[PDB]
């Protein structure tokens, strides 16, 4: 019902710039902030900043202040992300993600745009990798370097896919999620628990804090088949 | 009496000289379909005060009840001697951000279809009775952010000082 569709893949030389678009359908565009989040190949998720589309107001972290410009066209419910002065470590998949309550959680994500360039609260997840079997119960830990109360969300990501939100507010199960999933914790230490691993729970799992800016992600608990 | 004072003005920080990034932020306690902010314990004077306690109420589902508890002056001796609540006429009147400052607004004008029961447990739905409640409608089309202040930051017990409580209610669209 809600959809966020992004421009195609881009190939760039270092020193160039890239504009990525995010068309929004299914809801009232102006009532929801739009964030951007990138992901280098084989790496974790890095928040880039948000635009409020009623006003055009942006908020960026120091990493991208003056590197990236967010604009929107309310005429056609679209958001644009321009990243200037590209270098090789900018190669990545860029996602627009719709914020809920500005930045509490990211229920809705786009499909991602691969940009390929030629040549502060820490979230801590354990284990990095694990192997298991259908029916196994699996517990993942996430750890914040500061009290974040219950401003914690859990996401599942399959290869070549945008992150699905599974849990928000530390322990709220997102609509449409198998109830085998549960969340716990409040303050600094959190656990994601799968009661019975089913065949399509094999994915990388990320935790993410929404307490304070910049928004940061744990580095990823990968859940494999034996 | 339902009238708004168009001239009134305040800020989230008030007079505390605490910036928004140092607030003690925390979610409401959400039980079935009642979201609660209880300030009983959070505002007592301590050596480290004045602190800003910001209870955040986030709603994107239908017919939620919001209940805010603000301890009364003299409800316990000394602890709440200088407590003030804003707006006086809550929940009928709330605060919203206009050009970076908080100003009074009618809640019924901000969210169409709002239920305000005149009485909470046979008592007036007002902070003078220590609690306010309202019920959000079955459908909301516009994102909306409004505030309540339960400020105990002018109460002092020697080197102990009370805290300023904020409620930030953030309603998102729902009901489609």
């Amino acid at each position: 019902q809600v959809q966020l569709v992004q421009s195609g893949a881009e190939v760039k030389k270092p020193g160039a710039s890239v504009k990525v678009s995010c068309k929004a359908s299914g809801y009232t565009f102006t009532e929801y902030y739009m964030h951007w989040v990138r992901q280098a190949p084989g790496q974790g998720l890095e928040w880039m900043g948000w635009i409020n589309p009623k006003s055009g107001d942006t908020k960026f972290p120091q990493r991208f202040q003056g590197r990236v410009t967010l604009t929107r066209d309310t005429s056609i419910s679209t958001v644009y992300m321009e990243l200037t002065r590209l270098r090789s470590d900018d190669t990545a998949v860029y996602y627009c993600a719709r914020g809920n309550f500005r930045d509490y959680y990211f229920a809705s994500w786009g499909q991602g745009t691969l940009v390929t360039v030629s040549s502060d609260i820490q979230m801590t997840q354990s284990p990095s990798s694990l192997s298991a079997s259908v029916g196994d119960r699996v517990t993942i830990t996430c750890r914040a370097s500061q009290n974040i109360n219950i401003y914690l969300n859990w996401y599942q990501q399959k290869p070549g896919k945008a992150p699905k939100l599974l849990i928000y507010a530390a322990s709220s199960l997102q609509s449409g999620v198998p109830s085998t999933f549960s969340g716990s914790g409040s303050g600094t230490d959190f656990a994601l628990t799968i009661s019975s691993l089913q065949p399509e729970d094999f994915a990388t799992y990320y935790c993410q804090q929404s307490y304070s800016s910049p928004l940061t992600f744990g580095g990823g608990t990968k859940v494999e088949i034996k | 009496l339902d009238k708004i004072d168009l001239s009134y003005e305040t800020t989230e920080s008030g007079d505390t000289a605490v910036s928004e990034d140092s607030y003690d932020k925390y979610a409401s306690q959400n039980t079935n379909k009642e979201y609660v902010c209880d300030f009983t314990d959070q505002l007592k004077p301590t050596e480290s005060g004045p602190k800003v306690k910001k209870c955040e109420v986030k709603v994107n589902e239908p017919l939620i009840k919001v209940k805010i508890i603000c301890p009364l002056k003299g409800s316990v001796e000394k602890l709440y001697d200088n407590i003030e609540y804003v707006p006086k006429k809550s929940p009928y009147v709330v605060l919203t951000k206009e050009e970076t400052k908080l100003k009074e607004k009618l809640l019924s004008k901000l969210i169409y279809g709002l239920l305000i029961s005149p009485t909470v447990n046979e008592k007036e739905n007002n902070f003078k009775e220590g609690v306010i409640e309202f019920t959000l409608p079955p459908v909301v089309h516009k994102a909306t952010v409004f505030y309540f202040i339960c400020d105990n930051s002018k109460t002092e017990d020697d080197n102990k000082k009370g805290n300023r409580g904020i409620v930030e209610v953030y309603v998102e669209p729902y009901g489609n």
